[PDB]
């Protein structure tokens, strides 16, 4: 693909096939020249090495430098390794409707409730508002519905009102050492750009208040919903997994 | 030297290492000229990007600091365009694995996104005016529906 | 060092005290830098070995099983037997500490109530099911898992 | 002598 | 005894011992290097000088042809600092060489020259440092960062055991040169010598010493002792040297003349010993079977048939001794080797080693060195003489050789640079003593072998590596050149110095962008040692003996002040007092102590020296004669520290701020923290933002002043004199008469800097701090920079602060923060970002900035000129239209029914696309500058048109300001040198300006009463026209933009941003928290007397951290603002001003036997006034790091206060009314805004754009991108029940084309379900298996 500016961007594996297509191509010129015997064979090793060095890299030899001076990737460079395909795309992947902000306390929260910015959450339900409008008629079509929620009228805040009355969400810290790192909470929309996360389940977080940040995922279809509601829910979960002791108690 | 083998005279008088080191130097400065970057470039094309950085080099060493592409005009023969096209001929292409510091262990690769794709919200535009455009030629008559639909 | 630190926080602490509270320090957050990315892979390597186990049938119908007993180590005992036994099922039958009577059933779940039972009759040891001996092909049974010490 | 080597060069020289 | 500037405001200082030593300039090391790199030396030392010196003469493959070097030379820099950061370049200067061709004559090897050819060449360009020890290299600044490594040398590892079973220690040395390859030595489990090459396949020691042309008698010889038996009667008889029956064994019986002098079974004493030596015993009786194990030293040869009897180093016996001795052989020789002593390695390498001469060994190097190749005679004596005897290849530079002759126990301290057979004999022994037992192992953690290697040296190492580079070039072309053909400049191509020098300076390690957004930040960076970049270590490659400060670091490097994480112990601070010796080693300030008296006189001392003498601590009693008062003091003689006599004492330490750094010097209160809180808050105090007002803290240590007047964020005045003309951005002062030269107009004007943004987007503004007409001298302050005041350090604002829990808000580490706050705007900051609209050419057509932008409405372009550029002070918000752009479009597509809609409505498809530059969203400002870049041959606008214009008025008024300041300075010199000498009364003034001058009245004496300045004056016109016409051919000339490139316009916004839940907030004791809510002025406790508390923290954090430093700075600053209000009210009541000095002078007199004295009897009433004045806000106190007040004393001064002497108050709470038990500790403290905040990191996605290769998410907040779901993620869900969640979370959200889409729609219509798909990166990994030679496919059934 061309960059923005005029110049391109290429893979290892193109400079590792025009190396095995100029060596196959100069071998097929020097058999048809009738070469002597030992650059016939200096041809032949040339290839072998370039095929070996297409195929896995580094592993037959020394490894064959890039355009400066960092090695190329092959073939099973890509697959192996913890940047390989197998762990960094395929294990885990990035995610859409996930936002992460600061978390701050918010002692008159409930057990199975939390806080969460206005802004956050109208990024967040973008197509249900749309329906919602398209449904109430407020707006003929989904781009006046769009202009509508980027004007950010007084009707839009009530159909997100609506909307999250009853729809959990996912809380994650980044470090997940056991299974109570993800559960379930009911928004509660509250003015500014903080997450408020109940004291009790502070513990189980592992979490502080000295800047630490969460992320926030929105379970999609009815099945998801319904799961975090019955499984992950934070009131469904005040024992502990490793030993059946309370884990919500005050510190 | 095979090629030059292929065509040398003993006759002359003169050694064999002076007939085979043009042929020699011919052919390395043709594989380099050919087969030396990702994209072709013609063999006078590279004649005329190599005349340019020697001159320039030149230039540079006499007068004291780099010059103009302007200037360069004056110095060479040309409509001060041609000039400005090679310099304005893409290098080799940056390699797509290079890595940008630490970045969490993250390569220029991982920042490029596909321009061909179409947003979801212009799907569903496009199918509501779709429903709205069958809608609405439905309640006009059959033959002029039909005469529609053919004409479009 | 055979020259302690005489000075508290409330007093003023001197140059050659600091100093060697630095060596504390800092072998201290090496080693709570180090001791996380050592947990890492043992938790990686653990999850990896035993993610294909699901429990799959309700009871296998075997009869072996584990004898618990309390840990004993030449001295204050650090694990009562409650602790290792309630929320298990029994292997076998229990019978009376005199040996006079049939006690709890076999296949009980020992719940609190049974373990205060256990308590006051002052059972010596009583033996249990495991997974270990489960007769379960491609999986476990609950019976021999015993319960989630969840809910 | 006829191994103990890796690199092509080695061996065309 | 006060300066002006000082009598301001003096701050109480609480300290107890004396100063002696000043604290030295914080930014000396890198001007020191940069003027060790770039420096005129007339010798062969360090520097360009000596790189050339070291390359040139490059002489010809003998053709009477060399280039010479004669003279280098630095131009002058094409723009400014200034005029290279608005264009993105580099401020460096061109490079001058003087070079020289000389061609002999032919035939004659020393004939005279034939023709001399000199010219000067250009060779690259060089970076100039900035006056602040910085670099700009495109448009930013820089700082390099010095780098700590091994010292060249020999050094001896221990191996305590570690790669055997057995436990047994095996010894080895290791020589590590400055350049060149590494040579090892090491030892087996057999006791055998081994010798590694580049950490190459080891072979046996004996092969290199045979390869240095020495043969085996000669080995033996060297490595062993040589005993002589004789053979007369008896034949066994040996000499006997004393000293060698000392330590072994005893076995047989010794006896001289007839005396038995050790019995069987008796081992030889010292009596013995002693007894031998008494009577000079040489000849002693041996029996003949002790003769069983000896190794002949020679090989013996007979006389009859020539044949070798007996080789070398071979085990002697009794067949052999008889077939030597019935060939006519009296004198036999044979090694002493012991088996505790002196251990026999040499002859079992010997017998181990297979090689048998000098060409043998040459043949298994090279076989070792280059495998698969057949070894060559002359290659391998030329790889040989090559690896270690060639001064290009290896470099053993004046530091190695010193460290070399020093662990050699040498005499002299300068050598050659390459190896010898000397040398390397020498290390071997030195490693068979240690094997022996004499001597000890070194440590690579000390202090005195690590070296600091900085930017002048890495840059003259970077210039030679160029320098050889076009050497080599050189040598090529001189090869086939001629005599009369070619100049001194075909030759030298700039282009690989250029590259280099570039290369070094933008793309490194230890280059690093300089963190420009605070002062001490900005110190603190260029004061920063790391252990890593190329040659050092690397941040996982390193155990733990790097990691933790070792003894040596005491007065050299700071213990507390590194970063925690992957690379800890190796980011170290220097500390205060730290220098660098000759050689690169640290060494650290002390005082030397004769026999009775500590004097002042102050020594320097490296790691090394150190040891060798005894230290006594700082914190010593002595009254006013140098005598200790105490009959022993607590002393440290080598690595442990222990009671000591008086007289006993060497040297004493400097101050007691000389074992930490300048961070770690501005805690209050440090003794009284934990070590790791201490660093932590060490580690946060460089990371606060300015905020909009700045006015002192209330509880210091003095290092504040040094700070500010040290970095250049500051003005400093260059020479005293009185104020002339005060501005907001211009500040003029008249010269003091005896601080001038004689003839000159003497006038110094300074020029602020006003707002501009920083590499962290912060603002930068200096503010005047001087009246119209003050005096000033030298280094007084005249303009405050950022985070500054009255040239004192403010990072952030003091708060009154209460300890108690309020209703949970301070759960854990929560700050709860009054609304009075945020509304007397105390921790508002200003941000300034740069947005650029770049307008490109392509091959549909160039690009257009015109206002016309299609599809937009006339109320979104109303702040957008006719040009198409936003107005200059425009308020804008997020989605507003900044520069208007437009891109060609042609036929991209026309789907079905569009055709239709189009004839309905009869309207036309837009030509061009809409690509203009808008605000990001959720941002506000100002615009406050608009700068247009062009390129030469494209036609300008109104804008550029319009700025052109203004930057030529604004030049030629500044140049015109400026000289006319300086013609009136210069006639007020003419008036004031008239009136001195030689003057009409009242005439000469009446004459008219232009003639005033010309005069000359009765420069009869006064020669220069007018010579001085009419050459002055003249000068001053002439350089004036000529920047002038300079300064505008600069501003008129075009720009030099990238290829492809026709416009660039960059705004500039300026946003002010308020406090809000979520900032995070830091004190200077490692205390941190976040906020959670802003509560009314009515709801927060309050006091007897009404007055709210500000800052509420949570007491729970206290105990567990264990630093008690926040509550004493707490205590002070509460008993400082009762002192500040006494004085406030004293002022507010204006009674007199007697009572004013009193108070005031017991206020400065309170303490316990302090240093510092204040004296307000030679102070005058204006004086008076305005320190009462400037002390309204509290009275700052000075509390030295291990030195600061006792309790005692705070408590003294609360007495002196109204407050009450526990420090703990009673107070009521604002809701309810009724007081509170358990008095609430309330105070004033220190209180800093970190820049971690909040808006900066809230973010949210729903669609977005998606990968390339993998149809997935992009990253965080800079492509609009969402969050990343891990395998730690994915295990918890799998640990739950929530399938249908996790199979919706990777496939639909991240991999599924059509399942977004569909899901999209679905949404949109109202229903919520899903299709689950295929994932693409599994097809993506199917494709990529199948490209080898595996096949894998699915299956259908
Ligand atoms: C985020 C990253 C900086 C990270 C950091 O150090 N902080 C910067 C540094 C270099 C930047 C890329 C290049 O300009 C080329 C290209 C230009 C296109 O126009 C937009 C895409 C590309 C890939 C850019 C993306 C992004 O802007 C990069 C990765
Ligand atoms: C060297 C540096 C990484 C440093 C590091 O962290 N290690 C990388 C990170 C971003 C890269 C630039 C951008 O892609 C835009 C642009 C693309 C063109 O095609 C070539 C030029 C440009 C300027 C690039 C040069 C270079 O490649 C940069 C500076
Ligand atoms: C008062 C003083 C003379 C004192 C003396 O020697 N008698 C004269 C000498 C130079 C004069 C300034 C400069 O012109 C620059 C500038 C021009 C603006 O238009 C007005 C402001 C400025 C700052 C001027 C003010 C004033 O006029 C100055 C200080
Ligand atoms: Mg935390
Ligand atoms: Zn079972």
């Amino acid at each position: 693909v061309p960059l923005d500016g005029g110049r391109f961007a290429t893979s290892d594996l193109n400079d590792l096939y025009r190396r095995v297509i100029n060596r196959n191509n100069r071998l097929k010129r020097l058999l048809d020249l009738a070469a002597p015997d030992i650059i016939v064979r200096n041809e032949k090793r040339m290839l072998q090495e370039a095929v070996d060095a297409l195929l896995d890299n580094g592993r037959r030899g020394r490894a064959i430098t890039g355009s400066n001076k960092r090695p190329l990737k092959s073939l099973a460079d890509m697959i192996k390794g913890k940047q390989g395909r197998f762990r960094q795309n395929l294990l885990g992947k990035r995610v859409d409707y996930s936002g992460r902000s600061v978390i701050t306390v918010g002692p008159y929260l409930r057990l199975h409730q939390c806080g969460l910015p206005k802004k956050m959450a109208l990024e967040l339900f973008k197509p249900f508002i749309y329906g919602k409008l398209e449904l109430r008629g407020l707006a003929t079509t989904i781009k006046a519905a769009k202009k509508m929620v980027e004007r950010e009228e007084a009707v839009v805040w009530d159909i997100l009102d609506e909307v999250i009355r009853e729809h959990p969400v996912l809380l994650n810290r980044a470090p997940t050492l056991h299974r109570l790192g993800i559960q379930a909470f009911e928004p509660v929309l509250i003015e500014g750009k903080a997450i408020q996360l109940h004291p009790l389940v502070c513990a189980a977080y592992n979490a502080d208040f000295d800047g630490d940040q969460m992320a926030v995922h929105v379970p999609l279809t009815l099945e998801a919903q319904l799961e975090a509601r019955a499984l992950m829910m934070s009131t469904n979960n005040i024992l502990s997994p490793a030993n059946g002791e309370p884990i919500i108690v005050p510190s | 030297l095979m090629k030059a083998v292929d065509k040398f005279e003993y006759r002359r008088g003169y050694k064999f290492s002076t007939y085979a080191t043009w042929w020699i130097r011919q052919a390395i400065t043709r594989s380099i000229a050919d087969q030396a970057r990702t994209i072709r470039i013609p063999v006078h094309m590279i004649e005329t990007i190599n005349k340019l950085n020697r001159i320039s080099r030149q230039m540079l060493q006499e007068m004291g600091r780099e010059p103009t592409p302007e200037e360069l005009a004056e110095r060479m023969l040309m409509p001060e365009d041609k000039i400005r096209k090679v310099l304005k001929i893409a290098k080799e292409p940056i390699s797509m694995e290079t890595p940008i510091g630490d970045d969490e262990d993250s390569h220029l690769g991982d920042f490029i996104e596909d321009t061909t794709l179409e947003l979801p919200l212009d799907s569903a535009t496009t199918e509501s005016l779709r429903a709205a455009t069958h809608d609405v030629l439905a309640g006009l008559t059959a033959r002029e529906a039909k005469v529609l639909r053919m004409r479009f | 060092i055979e020259t302690p630190i005489t000075a508290n926080f409330r007093e003023g602490l001197n140059v050659l005290q600091y100093f060697i509270s630095t060596h504390g320090a800092r072998k201290g957050l090496a080693d709570t830098a180090l001791k996380t990315a050592n947990s890492g892979y043992l938790t990686r390597r653990l999850v990896d070995v035993a993610q294909d186990l699901v429990v799959t049938e309700d009871d296998c119908g075997t009869h072996e099983g584990i004898m618990m007993t309390p840990v004993i180590e030449g001295g204050d005992v650090k694990e009562p037997l409650r602790d290792r036994v309630l929320g298990r099922v029994t292997a076998e039958d229990v019978l009376k500490p005199g040996t006079a009577d049939i006690l709890v059933p076999r296949n009980t779940l020992l719940h609190e109530q049974w373990c205060d039972l256990l308590e006051e009759n002052s059972v010596d040891a009583v033996k249990v099911r495991s997974v270990v001996s489960c007769d379960t092909d491609f999986g476990v049974c609950a019976h021999c898992y015993g319960r989630d010490l969840a809910r | 002598e006829i191994g103990r080597t890796t690199d092509p060069v080695r061996m065309y020289m | 005894v006060y300066s002006y500037t000082e009598k301001k405001r003096i701050r109480k200082d609480f300290g107890k011992r004396p100063q002696v030593l000043d604290v030295p300039y914080l930014l000396s090391i890198q001007l020191d290097s940069f003027q060790k790199f770039i420096e005129q030396d007339p010798e062969g030392q360090y520097g360009l000088e000596a790189a050339f010196r070291s390359v040139f003469p490059i002489q010809s493959y003998s053709g009477n042809s060399e280039l010479q070097y004669v003279s280098y030379r630095l131009g002058e820099p094409v723009f400014d600092v200034q005029e290279c950061q608005i264009r993105g370049v580099t401020y460096s200067a061109p490079l001058r060489v003087k070079l020289r061709l000389v061609i002999y004559e032919r035939e004659a090897p020393e004939g005279t020259v034939k023709d001399i050819k000199e010219q000067e060449v250009y060779m690259g360009e060089i970076p100039l440092m900035t006056d602040n020890g910085t670099f700009v290299i495109n448009g930013t600044e820089r700082v390099i960062v010095s780098q700590l490594h091994r010292s060249p040398g020999v050094f001896f590892d221990s191996d305590k055991g570690k790669t055997h079973s057995s436990g047994k220690v095996l010894y080895n040395a290791r020589i590590i040169p400055y350049r060149g390859s590494w040579l090892d030595f090491e030892f087996d489990p057999k006791d055998n010598l081994f010798v590694r090459i580049d950490r190459r396949r080891k072979l046996p020691a004996t092969i290199i010493l045979r390869a240095l042309n020495y043969t085996t008698e000669q080995i033996l010889d060297l490595f062993f002792e040589k005993v002589i038996f004789e053979i007369r009667d008896n034949k066994l008889q040996m000499e006997l040297v004393p000293e060698r029956l000392r330590g072994e064994t005893a076995s047989f019986d010794i006896e001289a003349n007839g005396k038995v002098y050790v019995e069987k079974g008796r081992r030889i004493t010292a009596r013995h010993i002693r007894q031998l030596e008494k009577d000079d015993v040489k000849l002693i009786e041996v029996p003949v079977e002790y003769i069983a194990g000896k190794v002949v030293a020679k090989d013996y040869i007979d006389e009859s048939t020539g044949e070798l009897i007996c080789a070398a180093n071979m085990e002697l016996s009794l067949d052999l001794l008889a077939k030597l001795s019935q060939s006519g052989h009296k004198r036999i020789e044979t090694l002493f080797t012991n088996d505790l002593d002196h251990g026999p390695y040499i002859s079992e390498t010997l017998r181990v080693d297979p090689t048998n001469d000098r060409l043998s060994a040459l043949v298994e190097i090279y076989r070792m060195m280059r495998p698969g190749e057949p070894p060559t005679r002359e290659a391998a004596e030329s790889l040989f003489e090559n690896l270690f005897f060639s001064e290009d290849r290896y470099d053993l530079s004046a530091v190695g050789r010193m460290k070399f002759n020093r662990s050699l126990l040498r005499e002299e301290i300068e050598g050659s640079g390459i190896l010898s057979k000397d040398d390397i004999i020498d290390v071997m022994k030195k490693l068979i003593d240690i094997r022996n037992g004499k001597g000890e192992v070194d440590d690579i953690d000390h202090l005195g072998n690590r070296r600091i290697r900085s930017v002048g040296e890495m840059a003259e190492n970077q210039f030679r590596v160029g320098l050889v580079r076009v050497e080599r070039a050189v040598k090529e072309r001189l090869s086939l050149g001629d005599l009369d053909t070619l100049m001194p400049q075909d030759m030298i191509n700039a282009k690989p110095i250029s590259a280099a020098v570039k290369e070094f300076f933008g793309s490194s390690q230890l280059s690093q962008f300089m963190d420009q957004n605070n002062p001490l930040s900005e110190i603190t960076h260029k004061r920063r040692i790391s252990a890593l970049g190329p040659g050092g270590l690397t941040r996982e490659r390193a155990g733990f003996e790097v990691r933790d400060v070792h003894p040596t670091h005491y007065g050299r490097v700071c213990p507390i002040e590194t970063p925690e994480g992957p690379n800890i112990g190796l980011i170290n601070s220097l500390s205060v007092y730290a220098q660098t010796n000759e050689y690169g080693f640290l060494e650290t300030p002390y005082r030397k102590v004769t026999d009775g008296v500590v004097t002042d006189e102050i020594h320097y001392l490296s790691a090394i020296e150190e040891g060798n003498y005894v230290i006594a601590q700082a914190n010593s009693n002595l009254d006013e004669e140098g005598h200790f008062v105490e009959d022993l003091v607590t002393c440290r003689s080598k690595g442990e520290s222990s009671l000591f006599s008086r007289d006993q004492v060497d040297y004493m330490d400097v101050s007691t701020q000389q074992v930490v750094s300048v961070g770690a010097s501005l805690i209050p209160f440090l003794e009284h923290d934990d070590a790791n809180r201490a660093l932590m808050g060490a580690n946060m105090q460089r990371q606060a933002v300015p905020t909009l007002r700045a006015d002192k803290p209330l509880v210091g240590t003095g290092m504040e002043r040094a700070v500010a007047v040290d970095s250049g964020v500051t003005a400093v005045a260059k020479r005293g004199g009185v104020v002339q003309y005060v501005d907001a951005s211009r500040i003029v002062i008249k010269v003091n008469e005896d601080e001038m030269y004689p003839g000159e107009a003497g006038i110094d004007i300074y020029n602020l800097t006003k707002y501009t943004r920083s590499n962290q987007n912060t603002c930068i503004n200096q503010m005047p701090c001087v009246s119209l007409g003050e005096p000033v001298e030298r280094g007084d302050v005249l303009a405050d920079g950022p985070s500054t005041d009255l040239g004192e350090l403010a990072l952030g604002q003091n708060m009154r602060v209460a300890f108690m829990p309020w209703n949970g808000y301070n759960f854990e580490d929560s700050i709860l923060v009054s609304e009075r706050v945020v509304q007397e705007d105390r921790f508002t900051t200003i941000h300034i970002q740069e947005l650029a609209c770049v307008s490109r050419d392509t091959k549909l057509g160039p690009e257009e900035i015109t206002a016309d932008i299609p599809n937009v409405g006339e109320a979104a372009l109303s702040k957008l000129d006719e040009s198409g550029i936003v107005y200059i002070g425009a308020e804008v918000t997020g989605g507003d239209i900044l520069v208007g752009k437009v891109t060609p479009k042609g036929e991209t597509q026309l789907t079905p029914e569009e055709k239709l809609l189009r004839a309905i409505f009869g309207e036309k498809a837009s030509d061009v696309k809409d690509s203009s530059l808008r605000v990001p969203n959720g941002v506000s400002g100002t615009v406050i500058d608009v700068q247009v870049f062009t390129r030469d041959g494209v036609e300008k606008d109104k804008r550029a048109l319009e700025i052109e214009e203004m930057q030529l008025k604004q030049a030629k008024k500044d140049l015109s300001e400026e000289l006319q300041i300086l013609e009136a300075g210069l006639f007020s010199r003419i008036r004031a040198v008239l009136v001195a000498g030689g003057v009409e009364a009242e005439k000469l003034d009446k004459l008219p300006r232009d003639r005033w001058l010309e005069l000359g009245l009765t420069d009869e004496e006064k020669q220069n009463q007018l010579e001085q300045l009419a050459e002055q004056y003249d000068e001053l016109k002439h350089e004036f026209e000529k920047k002038l016409e300079a300064k505008r051919r600069k501003i008129t000339q075009g720009d030099d933009l990238a290829p492809g490139v026709l416009k660039i316009v960059k705004v500039y916004l300026a946003v002010k941003r308020r406090i809000q839940p979520g900032d995070k907030m830091a004190g200077r004791h490692g205390n941190k928290g976040v906020i959670s809510k802003i509560n009314p002025i009515e709801d927060m406790p309050y006091d007897e007397n009404g007055t709210p508390v500000d800052i509420v923290l949570n007491p729970l954090g206290v105990p567990s951290r264990m630093n008690i430093g926040q509550i004493l700075e707490t205590h002070l600053g509460m008993a400082a603002k009762g002192i500040g209000d006494k004085i406030n009210a004293m002022l507010k009541q204006q009674q007199e001003v007697a009572k004013l000095r009193e108070f005031i002078q017991r206020a400065y007199d309170l303490g316990a036997d302090v240093r510092q004295k204040v004296d307000l009897s030679t102070f005058s009433d204006e004086e008076v006034m305005r320190l009462a004045e400037n002390l309204r806000k509290g009275m700052p106190i000075a509390t030295p790091v291990f030195d600061g007040a006792k309790e005692a004393e705070i408590k003294e001064l609360l007495k002196l206060g109204d407050l009450p002497t526990s420090g703990q108050i009673r107070l009521y709470d604002g809701r309810t009314g009724e007081q509170f038990e358990r008095p609430v500790t309330v105070g004033y403290m220190y209180m800093l805004k970190l820049n971690h905040l909040v808006d900066d990191k809230m973010h949210a996605r729903s669609t977005g754009s998606y990968s390339l290769v993998t149809q997935q998410p992009l990253g965080g907040k800079a492509q609009f991108g969402g969050q990343r779901f891990g395998e730690m993620e994915v295990w918890a869900l799998e640990a739950y029940g929530a399938a249908y969640t996790l199979q919706e979370m990777l496939t639909v959200k991240s991999d599924d084309v059509n399942g977004r889409t569909k899901m999209y729609k679905n949404i949109v219509d109202g229903n919520h379900q899903m299709e689950p798909g295929m994932p693409e990166s599994f097809n993506v990994l199917l494709k990529e298996i199948r490209s080898l030679g595996i096949n894998i496919e699915l299956e259908d059934e």
